[PDB]
């Protein structure tokens, strides 16, 4: 995972110790990648006056690239058409003669009639 | 610090990494132009001729070999969820005589066995 950090570095590094969020940016959009200004502005506010020196001599780990977060990428869930109650099938012209059959698995018809 | 021309060299390099930019000779210069630091072109070019297709962490131990990176993938995953089921099927079958027969006799000890 890599942040702004290294774009921080490239500002401090550059001989410029105030941190312009917008001249991170700068170095980011420079040579063309898609930079997110509240994103950035966040990790510094997140790295702001931290250990510079420590990050530079030995933190050439996790610094600037591919924002971390992933950003949804090939995800899915199921949750296609609603089946119906179990009844009435999608036929192709279904709207010639009504009729009425659905005969395949019972268990228990209530076996009632108290309707009024 | 003192060490500007490597670290400005590597902070591009790994920046360049692996997004929608290319990690090119053009773009490290670029990102030194960007910052306004000073590394001597040998970095840069080497830099730029030299990685493209080295993961990451190789850029700490470029100048002495590197290393490969681990990764890794994630799975789907799912299952059938049931909703509903019976439904009322009125049927019936043409039958009168039940458990009966129109014959009957003793109906035992008959030489059906062995």
């Amino acid at each position: 995972a890599m942040r702004y950090v290294a774009s921080y570095l490239l500002a401090a590094l550059g001989g410029n110790s105030s941190p312009s969020a917008k001249d991170i940016k700068k170095i980011l959009d420079s040579v063309g990648i898609e930079a997110d200004d509240d994103r950035l502005n966040k990790v510094i506010s997140e790295l702001n006056g931290k250990n510079i020196e420590d990050v530079i001599a030995q933190g050439i780990g996790k610094l600037a690239s591919v924002p971390a977060g992933g950003a949804v990428a090939v995800s899915a869930a199921p949750g296609s058409a609603a089946p119906a109650a179990g009844s009435a099938p999608a036929a192709a012209e279904e709207k010639k003669d009504e009729k009425k059959e659905e005969s395949e698995e019972s268990d228990d018809d209530m076996g009632f009639g108290l309707f009024d | 610090m003192a060490s500007v021309s490597e670290l400005a060299c590597i902070y591009s390099a790994l920046i360049l990494h692996d997004d929608e930019v290319t990690v090119t000779e053009d773009k490290i210069n670029a990102l030194i132009k960007a910052a306004g630091v000073n590394v001597e072109p040998f970095w840069p070019g080497l830099f730029a001729k030299a990685l493209a297709n080295v993961n990451i962490g190789s850029l700490i131990c470029n100048v002495g070999a590197g290393g490969p990176a681990p990764a890794a993938g994630a799975a789907p995953a799912g299952g059938p969820a049931p909703s509903t089921a019976a439904a009322p099927a009125e049927e019936k079958k043409v039958e009168a005589k039940k458990e009966e027969s129109e014959e009957s006799d003793d109906d035992m000890g008959f030489g059906l066995f062995d």
